[PDB]
């Protein structure tokens, strides 16, 4: 809740990479838990957690798209704190998504 | 020729004379031992000359003499250097201990450098060489001899990158380059060190190398103009597409313009092998 | 590792034994008049303690032991060893506590200059100026120390060393926006260095700086100074410096800031510029 520091890791599996969920160790968090990741005072990025046994405690595995969007590097230190939504105001009704072929 | 037999017989006679003189129980015995060891050295009997030198050093140290004792210990160490490296290491360790006791740190650092050299060249051991080089660098930096410390740190970082993890190499290269940029005479070479550091980051991951090169380019504007910066940017782009042919073409072109250290070749081969 | 704890413990034990020895030395002297053997032995223990502390990386303890030994051996009327230990403190406390090293080096300088050994005093003054410069921006004290060292070296007739001190003083003074001293020092050193066989090649550079330092004053005197320098050192014309100054003067004569900036950029591209030159050029461009 208050936020803890740890080291970013690489996404363990292709399925979890496609899930777009930050892969965590069961000992650290739980599947479905939601967090805010601080990399600096001006850099906060919002993630949803999913547990995987292979994750080492004290680390979170992120996919390449997640690393690029959040600018996270394997081995870098980051803080992360559990974040709770205000479902009465933050629940999503409509999403406009820009789509393109991932590979030319 | 007459030299071998004559000098050997004279050395044995002098050793026996010194042994008899001590049997009477003293500086005369030490002088005889030193002369006999010298003749042994002329006779090419490299072995057993260090033995006589060590005996003389012990006899002289018996009477509280330390300077000449240390000099003769170092003499025996270098004499055994070719005949028996291990006893040379031991004699040099003794001399280093005594010299550090009196606080002549430059002599101790030089002897540590020699010990690391003999350890790395004749015997096969890197960790002992790394430790000795680090000790010599610490001694010199305590004596504020910047050039020698930089040389030792560069060697240690090179070996650590060669076998050990890259964090030590990253740290040493970054520190040395940062110290080197400001220097008026040495500024021109700074690029090199930085470049090396970046390559080590690549061995870990491409994104770490990208962030490191971005930080270096920001810190050192001249680095942007370096042909090295362009080469790494091109290589990183080629790697990001899992395209080995571009990797090979860029490496070959750069080698064509300028020859390779054979260290860059090793690192580039390692990086290429892991491109998959 | 074992080094830290072991060296610390043995050094504390030895220092406590030395303290007990000096405590009992007064009683020994009063009851028997043993002389200075006890005091000399205590000084030996203290010097060994300082050296071990230096080995143990505990610089503060080594400096304290060195200062104690300096004081004790000075009490024995041995000013040479006392000054040696004062310089030991100056070089040991240098990193642990720069301020203490300052006063230690002043004491050593006073002792040395008492005997007229001016070279050592000048070296210590240079070290103190370096200490002032590296940490503090208190430029004035550095300038004073450098001037004193240069004067001492000139009084020792050892040329080519006072020269560098004068160059440092002039370069630092030029930063303070006081240009007459910089101009005078630069021109004096340049005129001295024209005639040297080996140094001749470098002489031109000095003139350049002077002219640039003469540029902030006003354009016209800079032009006339360029003429004066060129007539005296015709080879100066060949150097790129004269071409660059002429181009900059022509650009500024018509307020053509763009041409001046382009010329500066081109020259920097050919050869990277120094921070001092960059600052001087920026200050000139303000006009």
């Amino acid at each position: 809740m208050a936020g803890r520091s740890m080291q970013a890791a690489r996404c363990p599996t292709d399925e979890l990479s496609l899930s777009n969920c930050a892969v965590v160790s069961e000992k650290d968090y739980q599947s479905g838990q939601h967090v805010i990741v601080r990399t600096s005072p001006n850099h906060k990025y919002i993630f949803t957690l999913r547990t995987h046994p292979s994750v080492v405690p004290g680390s979170v595995a992120f996919s390449l798209p997640q690393r690029k969007w959040a600018g996270l590097s394997i081995g870098q230190e980051i803080e992360v704190a559990l974040y709770s939504f205000d479902k009465a105001k933050q629940c999503i009704g409509t999403m406009t998504i820009e789509i393109d072929f991932l590979q030319k | 020729g007459m030299d071998t037999s004559g000098k050997q017989a004279e050395a044995m006679a002098l050793l026996a004379e010194a042994e008899r003189k001590v049997k009477n129980s003293i500086e005369e015995a030490c002088e005889i031992y030193a002369r006999a060891a010298n003749m042994f050295k002329m006779a090419k009997n490299w072995s057993a000359a260090g033995n006589a030198f060590c005996q003389a050093a012990q006899l002289h140290l018996q009477l509280q003499s330390k300077h000449d004792a240390a000099t003769c210990f170092v003499d025996a160490g270098n004499a055994f250097k070719k005949a028996d490296p291990q006893e040379a290491i031991n004699c040099l360790m003794r001399a280093i201990e005594i010299y550090t006791d009196m606080g002549r740190f430059t002599i101790a650092a030089k002897h540590h450098i020699s010990i690391a050299e003999i350890y790395e060249t004749e015997l096969v051991d890197v960790e002992k060489a790394i430790a000795h080089y680090e000790q010599s660098a610490d001694y010199y930096k305590g004596e504020e001899s910047n050039s020698s410390a930089n040389k030792c740190l560069l060697k240690v970082a090179g070996y650590a990158a060669q076998l050990e993890q890259y964090q030590k190499a990253i740290d040493i290269y970054e520190q040395v380059g940062t110290s080197a940029m400001d220097s008026p005479l040495l500024k021109y070479s700074a690029k090199d060190y930085f470049f090396k550091a970046a390559l080590c980051h690549f061995c870990i991951d491409m994104l770490n190398a990208k962030l490191a090169v971005q930080k270096y380019e920001e810190l050192f504007p001249a680095f942007s103009d370096s042909r090295e910066c362009k080469l790494m940017k091109k290589l990183l782009e080629a790697h990001e597409e899992q395209n080995v042919d571009s990797y090979t073409e860029s490496v070959k072109e750069y080698d064509s313009i300028s020859r390779l250290d054979q260290w860059l070749t090793t690192m580039l081969l390692r990086i290429k092998k892991t491109i998959q």
